[PDB]
Formats: C-alpha cells, structure tokens, sequence
RNA sequence: CCUACUUCACAAAGCGCCUUCCCCCGUAAAUGAUAUCAUCUCAACUUAGUAUUAUACCCACACCCACCCAAGAACAGGGUU
C-alpha cells in the first residue's frame, strides 16, 4: 500500500526540488524564481521545470543566457506599465501568432 | 550602456532576435580569468633534517612519526578535523554491515 | 513634480533605461550574422538539443538512450526524425524557438532499439475494518530511442 | 599572461597535473566537446 | 534666532536679548499651494526615519521637538514628524543632539543594544513571557501606525506587528 | 447546537465570515487630501 | 571543462567558506543567509543527501541589532530537568551573557528538524568581535553582502548633501529654540 | 494609588500623565486621588 | 503558470490548443509523415 | 612579591590525624582537629594565559608513595621533577604575583594562628545506603497492621505526571 | 565528624559537636520638549539601579598475579618502600 501510494508523493518531490534548484541558480544570477519563470513563458519559450534544472546544472551558459532573456523581458513589462505602450511595446515582447 | 545581467563572471551573453521574429538568437562566449587576478603559487621548501654528523639519520627520522589513541580522543581528533559530529565514526552491527551493496550500479 | 531626497523619494531599484530600438535592431542584425557564420563556417561541435516528444521534454544529445513509455508502431531498426525541437545549442551559441524552432535550422535524427515491457509494479488498496484489499500487477510497454545526429543549418 | 587551460584538484600538485593534462588534451583536439564520430554513409 | 545672553560682571547681571541670523526657505518650492512644509514639497508620504536631514530641521538644539505654532505643520504630518525623531535618537542617529546635562553621563549605563525602528521607551516594557496561543499571539510592535500610509514598493504592506 | 439567538456572538460558519469579510464599508478616497490642497 | 573525472567531481562537490558581517544587522536576516547556505541550497546540485554544505564565519555578531523592542520582549527560554529549573530570560540577558547566542539560537531555529542539523550546525563559525583567527581567515571565500542598508547617522553627511537638502520652512526670527 | 480602569480627576489640582507605560493620575495636594490605570 | 496566455487567446494551459500539442511528435527518416497520434 | 589586597596565595595538602579538645581563656571548650603536613612540594606552574585566562594555576602535591606503583607518565614527571611521588595533586587558583618555583617545599607555618582555613576532602563512603539514612525520610509506623513497609521511600512522583522528576531522592550509593 | 556525654566499642550512630556567604523593581526624586510655564521619560536622558558576565571544588591517558583497606552489592577506587 505504500508502494501504491508513493507514486504520487515522488512526483510531487520531484518537482519540489526542481523548484529549489532553479531557485538556486536564478538567486546566483540575482533573479528570483517567480521572475525567471514568468518572464520565460512570457517570451512564448515553453521549457518546463526539469530541463530547466538540467540546464542549470550541466550547461551554465545556457542558463546565463535564458537568466537575461527573463531580465530584459521584465525590464520592458516595468517600461510598458509606466508609458502604456507608446511607442514599441519592447522588442522581445510581440508574440508570434498561430492561426 | 544597457547589459541585462554583468558580464564580468562566467560568460557574456548578446541576445539577438532574428529578423523573421521566429527564434532568438543567443551568443555566449567564455570568458577567461586574466593574468592579474592571480596570485602566484607558493613554493615551500622546508628542510631541517640536516644534521652534520650522519646522512641518513635524517632517513631515520622519516619514520619518527606514529601515535595510538583510543576511540574516544580518535572520534574527537577526527570530529574536529573533518568538521562533523561524533556519530559518524562509530562502527555499525553485523546487521547493518551485511545488508549494503558491494556492487553498486554505474551510471557513466 | 519635484520631491527632494530622502529613502522613500524615489524607488529603491536603479533606473533602467532600455536602449533605443533602430540601433538595438541593427545590433540584433549583426548578432545574427555573427551566429550564421559560425554556423556555416563550422565552429561548434558537440551540440545538444531539448526535445518535445511523447508529452516530455528530454535534455538530449548525441549518442544517448531515452526510454518512453507506451509503443510507437515501429520495429526496431528504423529511423526517426525526432520534431518539436525547442532549443538547440552548442558551446558558444543557442537557438530557442518560439516555442518551437524551424524544421530547416534543426533536424534530430533518432533510432529505436529496443521495445520492452516494465519490471512489474504493485497496485494495492486497503481500508481497514472494512474487509477491503483489492492487488493488481501491472507491467506497462516502453520503447528505447538512441539518438544519433543533432544538425544544424544556417538557415536564420 | 595568456590562459591556456584551469584544473581543478585537492592540492596544489595535483591541480597542476590536472592543468597539464586539460592543455594536453586541448592542444590534441581531443576535448569532450569535440565533434562525436560522424556514423553515416557518404 | 534668538538667543539670550548672561554676564556677571562684579555682582551685577545683565540679561541681553540677542538675535543671531536665521535661515529661509528655498527659493522655489514645487507647489506653492500646499499649507505645509511637506505638502509644498510633495513629501506627504515619503520619508521614514532614517531622513535625518529632513528631521533636524524641526527640533530644538537638545532633542526637543518644535511647535506646530512655529514650525507650520498640520496635526497629522507633526505626530509623524514627532514620532519619527523618537525612533531616531533611540537608534543611535542625530549623536549632535544629545541632551544637555552637568556630569551625570559618566556612569555608562549597559552597553550598545544597537536598535532601530524602536516604538515604546526602552525602560517601560515588559517581556513577553507567555506569548499566547496560536490565535492570538502577543506579538512585538515594530515601527509606528501613523506611518501605514508611506508609499510602498514591495508588493505586501508595512508588516507593523511582528 | 445553539439557538439562532444567543448570548455569546455565536461564531458563524466560514463562508458566511468570509462574505462578511469581503463586503465591509470602503470610504471614498480624494484624490489629494482636502487640506493639503488650499 | 574536459576535467578528469575525480578532479571534477571534487570540484563539482567542493566546500566554500563564506565571511558574513555582524555590525548593525538583525539577527534573523543574518540567519536566512547562513540557513540557506549551511544547508546548501544555494547550489543546483542541491539534494539532502547529497551533503553539499558550506561553512559559514560569521563576525561581529556583538554588534547586531533587534528592530523594534525586542530587546526587551524577545525572551529565550530553556528547562533543566529538575523541578523549579524553568528559565526565561530576555534578549537582552541572554545577549550579555553569552555575546555569540542571539545568532546560534536563530540559525538554529532556521535549519530543518532533522539529523544533519547538528552537523551543519558544526560547519558554522560564529565569532563575537573583529578578530578570527588565523586558519579560518587563510580559508575564507566571497565575503556575502549585507541585508540590511545601515542608515547612516548625521554626522556623516559629508556636507555638499546638506547643501543638496532644501530648507522646507522659514522660522521667526524672534525664536528661542 | 487604586487600580482604575477609566481615570477620572477628582479636583481641580489632579493631573494626568504617562509613566512606565501606564496612565497615572497624580494629586499633590488630595493624595487620595491617586489612581494607575490597571 | 500562465493566466497571460489567456490574454493572447492561447489556452492557459500549454499542453493543449496548440502548435506545441497538435503537431505531429515524429516521422521517418526518409521524410514520410507518421500515422495520426491516437490523443 | 609584597602583599597586594586584590591577592590569593597557594595552600597545602595536610593528612587528619585526629581529634582533640582545646580550652580558651573564658573557660568554653572546642575540638579541634589535628591536619599535620606531611611532606608538601609545588610541582608545576600553569600561567594565567594557558587554563582558562582567569587566574593562574599551582599543582601542590601530597604525601609520599612508592615508586613502584605507579603509571610510567608520572614517573617519568617526578624524575624530571626530582622528588619522590605523591599520593594525591590539587590545583590551587592563584594570582601570578604569588608563583612559586616547582619543587619547592611548603610548610605548616605557611598559616598563622588566627586566619580562616576551607578545608576540603572525600566524605567517608556508606555504601549502597537506603533513603531513611541517606536523605533523612521518615519512614512508616511499626506495629498498627503494616505490611512489609517500615522503610520504604513511599510515594516517588504525582499522577499526572507519568514519570519521575530527576531531582528524585531515591536509594543510592552515600 | 567521633575529642568529650550517651546506644556502644580495634566501628557504626544521636540524644552529642562544627560550618553555613548575592540581588530582585513597585515606586520615590532632578533637567526638559512635544505644549518656550509646568511635567520622573511606552520623549530623547540622570539617580535609589541590579548581585553574575563571580568564585570555591574536580580535572596525572595503561605496573597490576596477589594481599590489605576508614573503598565497595558485582564492578569500580586507594595502599603494598
Ligand atoms: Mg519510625
Ligand atoms: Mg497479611
Ligand atoms: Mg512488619
Ligand atoms: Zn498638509
Ligand atoms: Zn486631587
């Protein structure tokens, strides 16, 4: 019966400690957690938690460079708030749109 | 001018998106560590050995060092050297010790 | 509008000021160009790849094994060409895709070597006082996908 | 006052064989993000 | 100002009434139509304790506080001043402006507890021994109430009890 | 359980302080503080 | 990289030691920092049992500061086990009797209730004044930032600010002070 | 002095202040009046 | 999370209404599509 | 060194002889007991910086024994040192202006008549004793219908508690 | 603790003898603003106001068959010159 019942458990802990490693290694590039990862889904790249802890771990560089991409698109959501837009609405902003 | 992050430590991105808007492009090049954030290395060569009467007294004195303790200051030493508690150093039952793999998987 | 300096004056992040957009578009312009002759030059080697497939995203690189979870309808021996790739990388440089890249930049080939079923895992139920205690055994198909190449094009 | 390769290691002495070996390595080609072998058919 | 000035001088005192030079305003204020001082320099709401430039304009020499008569302000924006320079001399800043006293400093007191943010006198509160249940905890004031309403950036109020 | 009156303010169930929670008398705010203004 | 591979996981899973400066900070702000890097989830090779500690040299811990009263509310509080052995005493007491407590009682309360607290508890060095010793200063690695802004008393305002600082009131002439 | 929950002068010459944390009514010239808030 | 991709009508959740779901996960190497996925 | 008032100086290790009466002048009665120095040498000297940064430390020893029963260590101590070995060593809490040199002898006019002494030694052992002699309890009457309890502790804790306390005065070693 | 007394006697005990050292906080008072007087101060501050950052014990790593012991249930401890 706990055999049954831990598959839930270890999915569950799994993903919590994905969360603490890119919390990690966000907070060595000054970022917080909730700031990397809305501001990646916000540039429509859709990398999920585990190849997110993966790339934190193995390749450092990638993770520097998807740490800037969430800082810049930060950045031009705090100058869109204070100018509404008017004129650019940013650059890595601009989704792609699928039809 | 405007950097996202510092490009002293790691590497130094430029983020680039392309001019159909489909992929963005990212270039990260390593950076070294330059010549004078280096100290150089230290070179000890202590040598007090040298007694003018024999040569290899000194090889004799190569092994003057060796000490007994007990478990008790042996735990101690070894709690105060590696910096962990007193539970680690003592020994396990048979139960225990029967019981762990000796072939243990490999990944890589 | 002038307020004089004191610790709730102003904001107490520093003042971003994002660049301006025509030389910050001549600046992507250049980057790219960069990247292209690195990829048509040959500078790279090495390269991996995160893949979409059978609802996971695999960290994938060359000459690796992943193992999904249900049949594929293939036999063993035949290639595959592994779509929705959503980052390419080298050392050096990456390429992500909004969400997904281009089929012409990347182009992940991949074989199958092997379709197996799972050790056996246990379900069981209990509820006590209640004369309930039910017992499954449940061994799930899987396939083994050995990924071969990761090109790349210079197609950007 | 160019840097060449970085090794890690316990001791001084051991980080420095490990330097020469990186180096060793770089100069021949054979690092571990080299080209892996080209299976294929021309 | 104004200062007074004694001189014995062979069993004869003479009480002198001296005025001394005093500073202005500054030569533009952002909103000549606001009543107060904070009002006509848009500072309703944004300045804490730590602004000891702004606060060693309105006290005494001593530590004192000054009238609302003199210094011009409203009922809300003194008691925010007022309470603002108690939490400033208790946390070590305006060293200047200790107050004045023959000898009797010399016997040091107990040493540097370092403070800020200091609510109540450090002599009139008893320690929470029992701290309550869950529910109702007997929590420690931090900062004051009459500063609720300074601007905030960080997304989750003043947590004033704590 | 207790009456429907009662002597002792009798706890409400928690939807019910949450709906009284969220519907609490809000005063207008003025856009500047009438004094501060002349 | 490229890193023979004992010289690499020693690397990977090596110990750093840290400096973190006392001297008008508070205690549990103090104590975050050195709970998340005693346990070391600072690190994307974090796992609990991977044992990937840190140490952590703490100075000056003398010279922290309690915001608000606590110095007179915060009471810590301990039991012999003998009848009539309960004490309860302030932060003030406690602080005075013992300089280097305040600090070791909040990281203590930060770590996880399990049995690695007492050995990450072991990796912390707390030192009550501006002198550590020799061997753990020839150690030490990446002196951390403060968390708190230290905000600076009047006599320090290097006097081109108070030219910067406008008047805000004209007083009467004829006043006292 | 008398544990009070509400202070209240009694004379003309009682005068309130706060000590310790507490509000006192003093009197120098009825010593009766004196109260501490409780 | 995504409560933003309400906004640009794309369905909060990324693994459905997709490109990202609704694209065929494979194909041959010889360049044939591959039968529909059964979801 | 002259006498300075903040000052403690180094005692001795005496072997109680006996007891014995003692008259003063107003005609009252006192015992007294007979401590005799026996052979009394310093041994070593720690300073004020190597214990405990307190107060400096005296090692004094005690009466002589054999050679031939004791540990080589100390042995070895004493022949360095250049006496005979001792039977028991105390550590006296001094003030560094009140060091002596190691090995020298101390005497039993080291005290006056008319001083104030702390004497301090192992109490005499009684064994395994029960709690009516140890810890003075009463215990149960004898004859009015009790049984098999005339010296037992009785009760040990409340009810409430389930547990004993650890201050618990039980039986034990006196 | 056993030198007198007593139960007793190469011991143990009291009915017998010796020694026994730091506070504790509720208020009572100066200067002085907010409120140019005045006001003991959950204003900055000064006294009665803090005994303690207390000192005494105890802290020698391995001769050990055996004997004795004021040490002791066994074990442990002290002496054997
Ligand atoms: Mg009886
Ligand atoms: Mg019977
Ligand atoms: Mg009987
Ligand atoms: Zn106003
Ligand atoms: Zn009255």
């Amino acid at each position: 019966v706990k055999c049954t019942k831990a598959r839930y458990l270890k999915k569950k802990n799994m993903r919590t400690l994905w969360i603490n490693r890119i919390t990690a290694a966000s907070q060595e590039h000054g970022l917080k957690y909730p700031a990397l990862i809305g501001n990646l889904v916000k540039c429509q790249v859709e990398l999920n938690r585990k190849v997110l802890a993966d790339l934190a771990i193995y390749e450092p560089k990638t993770f520097k460079s998807l740490a800037a991409l969430a800082s810049r698109r930060r950045h031009e959501g705090f100058a869109a708030a204070l100018g509404d837009g008017k004129e650019p609405e940013g650059i890595f902003s601009r989704v792609v749109q699928y039809h | 001018t405007y950097s996202p992050l510092p490009d002293d430590y790691n590497c130094n991105v430029e983020l680039a998106l392309t001019s159909d808007g489909r992929t963005i492009v990212c270039y990260h090049p390593s950076v070294d560590i330059p010549y004078e954030h280096t100290k150089p290395i230290p070179r000890p060569d202590p040598v007090h050995n040298n007694e003018e009467t024999h040569d290899q007294v000194l090889k004799t004195r190569l092994e003057e060092k060796v000490e007994h303790l007990e478990e008790g200051p042996m735990i101690e030493q070894l709690s105060k050297m590696f910096f962990t508690t007193k539970h680690r150093w003592y020994p396990h039952g048979r139960y225990h010790r029967c019981r762990k793999n000796l072939n243990p998987p490999k990944d890589r | 509008g002038y307020v004089p300096k004191t610790s709730l004056s102003s904001p107490p992040w520093p003042e971003v000021v994002l660049p301006d957009p025509v030389e910050e578009t001549r600046h992507h312009a250049e980057v790219v160009k960069k990247v292209n002759e690195m990829i048509v030059t040959g500078q790279y080697g090495r390269l991996f790849a995160v893949v979409h497939f059978a609802s996971r995203q695999w960290k994938v690189t060359s000459e690796d094994l992943i193992l999904i979870g249900n049949e594929l309808d293939l036999a063993c021996g035949e290639r595959i060409r592994l779509e929705k790739v959503l980052l390419v990388g080298a050392d050096n440089f990456t390429l992500l895709g909004k969400p997904l890249l281009g089929k012409d930049l990347v182009r992940v080939e991949a074989t199958v070597i092997e379709k197996t079923e799972s050790w056996p895992r246990i379900i069981m139920r209990f509820r006590k006082r209640k004369n309930f205690k039910k017992k499954r055994i449940v061994t799930t198909p899987q396939t083994v996908l050995r990924i071969n190449s990761i090109e790349i094009a210079p197609c950007l | 006052k160019k840097l060449i390769a970085e090794g890690p290691g316990e001791t001084v002495l051991v980080a420095e064989e490990e330097a020469a070996r990186v180096a060793l390595r770089k100069l021949y080609g054979f690092t571990e993000n080299r080209r892996p072998w080209n299976y294929s058919k021309p | 100002f104004r200062e007074v000035v004694e001189t014995q001088e062979g069993k004869t005192t003479i009480i002198e009434g001296r005025i001394t030079a005093t500073p202005k305003e500054s030569p533009n204020p952002p909103n000549p139509s606001g009543q107060c001082p904070i009002c006509r320099w848009n500072l309703k709401h944004k300045y804490n304790y730590d602004d000891v430039l702004l606060l060693s304009q309105f006290i005494r020499p001593h530590g004192g506080m000054l009238p609302r008569k003199i210094t011009g302000l409203c009922q809300e924006e003194h008691r925010k001043i007022e309470e603002c320079v108690k939490m400033a001399h208790r946390a070590g800043l305006l060293p200047n402006h200790r107050p004045r006293l023959p000898e009797g400093v010399v016997p040091k007191s107990k040493p540097q507890l370092n403070r800020y943010l200091t609510r109540w006198a450090p002599g009139s509160v008893k320690p929470i021994y029992k701290k309550g249940p869950r529910w109702n905890r007997v929590r420690m004031p931090v900062g004051s109430p009459l500063l609720r309403d300074n601007v905030c950036y960080s997304r989750t109020p003043w947590k004033l009890y704590h | 359980g207790s009456k429907a009156v009662t002597r002792h303010r009798r706890v409400m169930h928690f939807q019910r302080q949450k709906l009284m929670a969220v519907t609490e008398y809000i005063p207008p705010k003025p856009a500047i503080h009438p004094s501060c203004l002349p | 990289s490229s890193f023979s591979r004992a010289p690499q996981q020693w690397a990977t899973f090596a110990r750093i030691w840290y400096l973190l400066d006392g001297k008008m900070q508070p205690p549990g702000k103090l104590a975050a920092m050195a709970s998340i890097r005693l346990q070391g989830l600072h690190k994307p090779v974090y796992h609990a049992l991977s044992d990937c500690g840190d140490h952590v040299v703490i100075m000056n811990t003398r010279h922290i500061a309690f915001s608000g009263n606590k110095w007179e509310q915060k009471v810590y509080s301990s039991h012999t086990g003998y009848p009539g052995g309960f004490r309860q005493v302030t932060a003030a007491q406690l602080h005075l009797r013992d300089p280097v407590a305040i600090v070791k009682l909040a990281i203590y309360g930060m770590l996880p209730k399990n049995l690695h607290r007492r050995t990450m508890m072991e990796r912390l060095h707390l030192f009550p004044d501006e002198y550590i010793p020799e061997d753990i200063l020839k150690n030490l690695v990446e002196e951390l930032p403060q968390p708190r802004k230290i905000p600076k008393r009047l006599d320090e305002y290097t006097q081109e600010e108070i030219d910067a600082f406008p008047r805000l009131w004209t007083p009467p002439e004829d006043y006292r002070l | 002095f008398k544990n009070k929950t509400v202070l209240k002068k009694r004379c003309k010459d009682c005068y309130l202040v706060k000590r310790r944390g507490r509000w006192y009514v003093y009197c120098k010239t009825h010593p009766r009046h004196k109260q501490r808030q409780m | 999370g995504g409560q933003w991709r309400l906004q640009q009508g794309l369905a909060a959740n990324p693994s459905g209404y997709g490109p990202l779901t609704e694209l065929p996960d494979w194909s041959y190497a010889d360049g044939r599509p591959a039968p529909p996925m059964k979801g | 060194h002259p006498w300075e008032p903040g000052s403690f100086r180094v005692g001795l290790i005496a072997l109680k002889l006996g007891m014995m009466p003692l008259w003063t002048k107003d005609g009252q009665k006192h015992v007294v007991t007979l401590l005799q120095v026996q052979d009394c040498h310093v041994l070593k000297y720690t300073s004020k910086e190597n214990c405990n940064g307190k107060m400096a430390t005296l090692s004094v020893g005690g009466k002589t024994v054999s050679r031939f029963r004791k540990a080589t260590s100390i042995l070895e101590f004493y022949r360095e040192l250049g006496l005979p070995p001792k039977q028991t060593v105390k550590i006296f809490n001094i003030t560094d202006n009140a060091a002596i040199k190691p090995g020298t002898p101390l005497y039993a006019a080291h005290f006056r008549p008319g001083q104030y002494v702390d004497v301090t030694a192992k109490t005499i052992g009684k064994g395994f004793q029960g709690v009516m002699k140890r810890w003075g309890f009463k215990g149960q009457p004898a004859t009015h219908g009790q049984t098999k309890t005339h010296r037992r502790p009785g009760a040990v804790a409340t009810g409430d508690i389930g547990r004993v306390w650890p201050g618990t005065k039980m039986p034990g070693k006196m």
